[PDB]
Order: structure tokens, then C-alpha cells, then sequence
């Protein structure tokens, strides 16, 4: 039996935090932590064997004791959001196959250091009869809601980074397939 | 030669090309602990309170000699194939108790300096074979690389039965048979 | 509950 | 003429000293009867033991993830089992047998552990002269046999008695053998 | 190191399929494990030197083998809806304790007829002018509809290569209709460029969305064009 806590983690840029795995058996062989991209295979990041061992690379320190092992993370950027896997192997199991833990989500949200939330109207394309509305450049503290039309759509928001200006932006879209397809009622009851 | 006050195997693994077969086992103190039976893929362990407290899960075992197959194969091409030498093996008979006629006791036939692994250790009653209520540990290790194997034949000792211990080795030249009689 | 017996695992010899 | 053989053996040993206090490592990587490479816990890294060795021990040196699983097999295989050794095979203790028949041997049986201690006495005293016993004899079931003769010319009042001390027991076994006719 | 084929696999249920996977060089440890929405990760198998090791909770529907170049196969026969998860290939140097590295994965889709299935509508969305009166950056929306199931990748192009700065993508596709199981599914991604990058007509940019579907094999009995594995793209040029 492997457990990971907290199931979901949500950081702000920065902000340091631990993940931790306890293993209520006693028999170990090894104790991995893997980091997973949704979709993606898990990459490996380190193996510890014994209580009071520690390992470190970059933001990630891992250490063990006789009940759990925990997962530091200082100053995380936004490419740390991943789900964070624990694995254990056992001498009770039958063989070297690994028991992973259900994970930890981690999700860093950048921090937005000029926020200007505005709402724009795009061009329509010739070929989709569809209509895009903008909701851009909000702070990360301000998300948006699901739809509440069987006509418009809204996405979730989502963080974009242009490395030449250094600069990060929020942004989510709506659609609709009707002419009278305005941005004023597309955000009206959409942005929580 | 190591002293220390225990002397513990986890464990003795063994894989021979003659067969091929393979032995898996743990020690304390010169005593087998457990076997793994590599076809049954089942742990058998020597004593009963053992069960009770402790488990070994028999894919490790076959998981190591997997290993052990491998290595056994690179080893044979780096040394130019060179085989395994023939010993003698000593065998000694001996009873379990003090022999008391027409009650339960157990002969123990030590079968020593065993290299190869491979024997065959059989018991005879007035110069016929004997087959019920004979048992025999594994290939018990020994610090010089070679084994020791003990077989056991429980009975009821009687004035009018003499025992012997037929052992079969390649490095005999004829069957050893061991005499025994109360 | 009976606790798992730890093992010994063989180093593989260089198959290359 | 006799079949030929290629045997492998690989020993993971642990060799225990003062309760806890004291543990070491010794892996051995053996063809036919020949060790040619080991891991030991005091020295850290793979060694050669012959020159069938070398290719073995500096690849497995160089792979830091099996050197770090090596040393790491003191604390998951041996600490480990040793706690599972006190709750089993350093819990065992199987009380002797002893008997007395005749020149005049004490047969002490099925014992568990190894220490034993076994003396003679004639009568009120203690007979260190005749004294021939077999060396300590291991049945291979977790029961151990010693056998102690005694040369004895037995007078009309003599009382022999057979002392046996054993970890199992708080006081020692005491068995006579009064002298016949 | 690890490779996995095919990356994306959608089928019928009752059908049997193989997913193939070539380990680390030098491993000859392989693992097979499912990670589904509702166990998590889970181990099936773990093949040594071409023979079976350690097994999981497999089914008897669930057989794997390696072969000599140490390359392994997983047989997934009389597919169920349940079977529907990501399958990721593992191997190790030997097969103990030894580090075990991850493949890609398969992600794999089993469906009750593949009828329903059907590639994405493309159109990429030039940037607000209000947007660069104002804050000197252009988002250029790209917006792919109407696809099933949500096998899709999206990447953008600018000028023939390949960029990641400024793109952001949805996490998850939405659902068109809801109320339906087998809704078709829609996606957006923006691309954030500067104002002077956007009003240069010397820039070609171009939403490519790589959609996975059905493969040669597979039978298609509709009277409209099979939906197979494809790219469909959107192009815009800079307007000035
Ligand atoms: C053991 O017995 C079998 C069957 O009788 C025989 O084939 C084998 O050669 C014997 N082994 C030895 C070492 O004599
Ligand atoms: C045995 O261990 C104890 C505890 O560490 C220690 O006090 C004692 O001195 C040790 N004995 C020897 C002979 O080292
Ligand atoms: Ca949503
Ligand atoms: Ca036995």
C-alpha cells in the first residue's frame, strides 16, 4: 500500500512546498519519484533505498524515513506543473514490478506583474462561419466559468509565455455560430 | 574467513548447465531457512514458527536465477570454457537419538564435499531400496564453494534390519554405501 | 501479517 | 567418462556481530568453485578476487545506480532480515534430551542453539581424565547432537552423573547411572 | 531512450490489437503498466531475457512476449470499453531493483462501432486591432471543431518552423454537446506575436492540428471519406 498527499497542489510561482508519499508496509527495495506531463510517460527524477537517505537536482530534493518519503519543491516555476508519481518497490510484492501512488497534481500559477483585462473581438475566417471573442491579459486571480448558452462556448484560461519580451499572459476564448454573437454577453456571466 | 557471531545467507543461489538446473535458499548459521521449488514457483520453509512471521515471494528467486543463467553464459565464453572438477564426497551415517528398538527414530546420512551439485543420495533396509519416509535438506553451502547435503530415513529400529546409504557422485568411481546398524 | 524477507539481487554481467 | 558442468553461484551473505551493533556485507560472484569478483560493505565498491573478475567489478563500478542498490542491501536485506531473525531463529530454544548408556557415554539430543557445555562427575567429584566427546553434531532439522564417553571402572557404590548446561534452561540437566550388580 | 508504437491506437470493441514497444539500449528488463482514469497506473507484466517475470492483475484476454532484440508486444484480444487508457513500456538495465524508464505511451480508444468518428475543421482567427492599439501584441486564435475522439496535436507553424514561444493550447478539448456520450470535440490555441512581427506580409503562419484516427487496416463502410490518421491546417498571412 502506497498513498500520496495532497491528490492536487496549487502553487504560486515561487511559492515552496512538499509532496508526500507514505508506504504503510515495512520490506522496501526501493522508493521512485517520477514526474508526469498529462499524456506523456512518466520521467524519472530519483531512487532512494534507505531511511535518511536524500537526494537533490535543481528544485527537487527527496528524502526517506521508515514510513514516508517527501518531495520538496523550492521556488517552483510554471514548468513544474506536473502530476508527481510516487512508486515503491516491495519485498511483500510478487516481484520487481513497481506500486505506484495515485499522484500529486501540481499546478504553479504564474504571477501576472501588469494586469490589464480586456475583452476583444477577433477577424472572421471566410471558411469558419464562427465568430472569436478574447478575454486576455487578466490576472491570475481572476478565472473564467463555463458556458451558460447552448449557442456560445468558453474555454478555460490558459497562460502563453513570449520568451524574447519575458512576457506571460492569461487568456480564454469564446465562440458562437449565431450573427448576433456579441463579446458583452459572451463574458457577462462567464468571468468568476 | 570473517568472524562474527551470525552467519546469515539471503541467500544461495545456485544455476548449473547440467540440466539445466538452479537452486534458491536462505541460511542462519550453517541451517537452511527456506527453498524455493522453482517449477511449483513455491517457498518452502524448514520450520513451522518461520511461516508464522516471515514471507519470501518466490518471483525474487526465479527473478535472480534468470540472473544467474545470463551470467553463468558470459562467464563460461571469459574463462575458455572451463569446467566444473569432480570431488569426493565423504558420507557419514548417524542416528538422530539414542536407538531405542520399536520406537520412532531418524537415520541422517551427511553427505559432504559436494561439488558438483549433483547427487544421489538413496537408502537400503537388509540390501533392498527403501522409498517412504525418506526427506533430505537442499545443497547446504559451504565457505570453500563446495555443499553438503544431509538425507534422513525415519524408522522403528529393529535387531533383525541393517541400514546402508547408497551415494552416486561423478567423482566416484563406484557407489559409496555407508553402513549403519543398532 | 507476516513481514516480506529481503533478498540479494545478482549484478547482470556486461551482455555487449 | 563423466558428464560435464558449468555451475554459478552467487552468495549474499550477512555476517552479524554484537546484537546490532555490528553488520557487515559480503556479496560473492562464484564460477564452478572460484570467486572471481565480491561486493564487501567496509570496503564500499565491486572488487575482483581473480583475473576472471575485472570486466564484472569496473562495470558494475561504474554504474553508480548498482553501487548506490549495493551498499544500500546492508539496511534493506540485512538490518532488515536480522529483526526478522530476532522474532524467529533467535527465539528458538529446544530443550536436550539427555541420557546415560554404557565405557559410559551421555548422549545429549536435539538441542537448539549450538552452545552446550556437558560435564562429568564420580560420585561427589569431577572426572576430568576419561573424558572422550564426539565434536558438536549438526542434524541439519535446527537440532544439534553431542555424545560425551567416559572411561569409568565402576566400583559397588559409585554414582555417575552427566551435568548438561544449555541457553533453553534456567538450571542445568542432571542424569545418574548407579553402578550394576 | 524508450520507444512505443503506435502513439495513438482507436478500434472497435471485440477486436484484438498489438502495441509494440523497443526498450533502453543495453536494458533487457521490459514492464508493461495501464494508466487509466479510474486505477491510476497499474502493472500488467515484466519480461526478462524473453521469458515472463513478474505479473500483475492481468486478464487472461492481456498476453505480452519479448522478443531476442529484446523488443516487446502486448496483446490486447476482445477489447472492451474499459480497456480505453494510456499502456506505457518500462525497462531496466537488469530486472531487480534497477531504475525503470518510461516510453511515450499508447493511448488507446475502444469504441462500440468507429461510425462516430471524425476529423477536425481547422480556421485560424487574425489578430483584434484593437488588441495591437493597445498593447502591441497580436493573438492569433486558432480554433479546431468537430473532431472525435480527442486523439489531437497542435502545433504552430511560422514560416515552415515549428514554434512553442507564446503558444498556449486548452488542457482538455470541450464537448460540443454535452448531453451526448459520444460528443464531437473542439480545441483552441493562441499564439501571442508583436505587433511588427504580425503587420510584416513576409510572415506565413500556420495552425497545424495532427488528428488520430483509423489506420490501413481498418474497415469503413460509410459513404463519406474514411477518417484516418491526418493533418489538417489553417493558414493566415501578416496583414498590414
Ligand atoms: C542418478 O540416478 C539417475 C537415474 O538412475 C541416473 O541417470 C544418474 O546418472 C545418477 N547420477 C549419478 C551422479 O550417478
Ligand atoms: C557491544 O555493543 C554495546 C552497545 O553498542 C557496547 O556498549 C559494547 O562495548 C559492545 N561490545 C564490544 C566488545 O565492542
Ligand atoms: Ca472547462
Ligand atoms: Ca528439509
Amino acid at each position: 500500500q502506497v498513498t500520496q498527499s495532497p491528490e492536487a497542489l496549487r502553487l504560486q510561482e515561487g511559492e515552496s512546498s512538499s509532496l508526500n508519499c507514505s508506504y504503510t508496509v515495512s520490506g522496501l527495495r526501493g522508493l521512485f519519484w517520477y514526474r508526469q506531463d498529462p499524456g506523456k510517460g512518466p520521467e524519472f527524477l530519483f531512487t532512494l533505498y534507505s531511511a535518511g537517505e536524500e537526494k537533490e537536482k535543481e528544485r527537487l530534493k527527496a528524502t526517506l524515513t521508515k514510513k514516508e518519503s517527501f518531495l520538496h519543491i523550492t521556488a517552483p516555476k510554471p514548468e513544474d506543473s506536473a502530476t508527481y508519481l510516487c512508486a515503491v518497490a516491495l519485498n511483500n510484492n510478487a516481484g520487481n514490478m513497481l506500486t505506484f501512488g495515485g499522484g500529486t497534481r501540481l499546478m504553479v500559477k504564474p504571477h501576472i506583474q501588469n494586469p490589464d483585462p480586456a475583452v476583444y473581438q477577433l477577424r472572421d475566417s471566410k471558411s469558419s462561419d464562427k465568430s472569436v471573442c478574447l478575454f486576455t491579459d487578466f490576472d491570475s486571480q481572476t478565472n473564467v466559468s463555463q458556458s451558460k448558452d447552448s449557442d456560445v462556448y468558453i474555454t478555460d484560461k490558459c497562460v502563453l509565455d513570449m520568451r524574447s519580451m519575458d512576457f506571460k499572459s492569461n487568456s480564454a476564448v469564446a465562440w458562437s455560430n449565431k450573427s448576433d454573437f456579441a463579446c458583452a454577453n459572451a463574458f457577462n456571466n462567464s468571468i468568476i | 574467513d570473517i568472524v562474527a557471531d551470525h552467519v546469515a545467507s539471503y541467500g544461495v543461489n545456485l544455476y548449473q548447465s547440467y540440466g539445466p538446473s538452479g537452486q534458491y535458499s536462505h541460511e542462519f548459521d550453517g541451517d537452511e531457512e527456506f527453498y524455493v521449488d522453482l517449477e511449483r514457483k513455491e517457498t518452502v520453509w524448514q520450520l513451522p514458527l518461520f511461516r508464522r512471521f516471515r514471507r519470501f515471494d518466490p518471483q525474487f528467486a526465479l527473478t535472480n536465477i534468470a540472473v544467474l543463467k545470463h551470467n553463468l553464459n558470459i562467464v563460461i565464453k571469459r574463462s575458455n570454457s572451463t569446467a566444473a572438477t569432480n570431488e569426493v564426497p565423504e558420507v557419514t551415517v548417524f542416528s538422530k537419538s539414542p536407538v531405542t528398538l520399536g520406537q520412532p527414530n531418524t537415520l541422517i546420512c551427511l553427505v559432504d564435499n559436494i561439488f558438483p551439485p549433483v547427487v544421489n543420495i538413496t537408502w537400503l533396509s537388509n540390501g533392498h531400496s527403501v522409498t517412504e519416509g525418506v526427506s533430505e535438506t537442499s545443497f547446504l553451502s559451504k565457505s570453500d564453494h563446495s555443499f553438503f547435503k544431509i538425507s534422513y530415513l525415519t524408522f522403528l529400529p529393529s535387531a533383525d534390519e541393517i541400514y546402508d546409504c547408497k551415494v552416486e557422485h561423478w567423482g566416484l568411481d563406484e557407489p559409496l554405501l555407508k553402513h549403519w546398524e543398532p | 501479517a507476516p513481514s516480506g524477507e529481503g533478498s540479494f539481487q545478482p549484478s547482470q554481467e556486461n551482455p555487449q | 567418462d563423466s558428464p560435464e558442468d558449468f555451475v554459478y553461484q552467487f552468495k549474499g551473505m550477512c555476517y552479524f556481530t554484537n546484537g546490532t551493533e555490528r553488520v557487515r556485507l559480503v556479496t560473492r560472484y562464484i564460477y564452478n568453485r572460484e570467486e572471481y569478483a565480491r561486493f564487501d560493505s567496509d570496503v564500499g565498491v565491486y572488487r575482483a578476487v581473480t583475473p576472471l573478475g575485472p570486466p564484472a567489478a569496473e562495470y558494475w563500478n561504474s554504474q553508480k545506480e548498482v553501487l548506490e542498490r549495493t551498499r544500500a542491501e546492508l539496511d534493506t536485506v540485512c538490518r532488515h532480515n536480522y529483526q526478522l531473525e530476532l522474532r524467529t531463529t533467535l527465539q528458538r530454544r529446544v530443550e536436550p534430551t539427555v541420557t546415560i548408556s554404557p565405557l559410559l557415554v551421555c548422549s545429549v539430543t536435539d538441542f537448539y542453539p549450538a552452545q552446550i557445555k556437558v560435564r562429568w562427575f564420580r560420585n561427589d567429584q569431577e572426572e576430568t581424565t576419561g573424558v572422550v566427546s564426539t565434536p558438536l553434531i549438526r542434524n541439519g532439522d535446527w537440532t544439534f547432537q553431542i555424545l560425551v564417553m567416559l572411561e569409568m571402572t565402576p566400583q559397588r557404590g559409585d554414582v555417575y552423573t552427566c551435568h548438561v548446561e544449555h541457553p533453553s534452561l534456567q538450571n542445568p540437566i542432571i542424569v545418574e547411572w548407579r553402578a550394576q550388580s | 531512450g524508450v520507444t512505443q508504437t503506435p502513439k495513438h491506437l482507436i478500434t472497435a470493441t471485440g477486436q484484438r490489437v498489438t502495441l509494440r514497444c523497443s526498450p533502453r539500449s543495453g536494458d533487457l528488463s521490459v514492464y508493461w503498466y495501464q494508466q487509466s482514469l479510474d486505477q491510476g497506473l497499474q502493472f500488467l507484466i515484466q519480461y526478462y531475457n524473453g521469458e515472463e517475470r513478474a505479473k500483475g492483475n492481468i486478464l487472461e484476454r492481456f498476453s505480452a512476449q519479448q522478443f531476442p532484440d529484446l523488443h516487446s508486444e502486448l496483446n490486447l484480444s476482445s477489447l472492451e470499453l474499459g480497456d480505453s487508457a494510456l499502456y506505457f513500456c518500462a525497462s531496466s538495465v537488469a530486472p531487480g531493483s534497477d531504475t525503470q524508464y518510461f516510453g511515450p505511451g499508447t493511448r488507446l480508444t475502444v469504441l462500440e462501432d468507429l461510425k462516430n468518428v471524425f476529423p477536425p475543421e481547422v480556421a485560424v482567427f487574425e489578430p483584434s486591432e484593437a488588441e495591437i492599439s493597445h498593447t502591441q501584441k497580436a493573438t492569433l486564435v486558432c480554433l479546431a471543431t468537430g473532431f472525435f475522439p480527442d486523439h489531437v496535436e497542435l502545433s504552430w507553424w511560422v514560416n515552415g518552423k515549428e514554434v512553442h514561444s507564446g503558444v498556449c493550447t486548452d488542457p482538455q478539448p470541450l464537448k460540443e454537446q454535452p448531453a451526448l456520450n459520444d460528443s464531437r470535440y473542439a480545441l483552441s490555441s493562441r499564439l501571442r506575436v508583436s505587433a511588427t512581427f504580425w503587420q510584416n506580409p513576409r510572415n506565413h503562419f500556420r495552425c497545424q492540428v495532427q488528428f488520430y484516427g483509423l489506420s490501413e487496416n481498418d474497415e469503413w463502410t460509410q459513404d463519406r471519406a474514411k477518417p484516418v490518421t491526418q493533418i489538417v491546417s489553417a493558414e493566415a498571412w501578416g496583414r498590414a
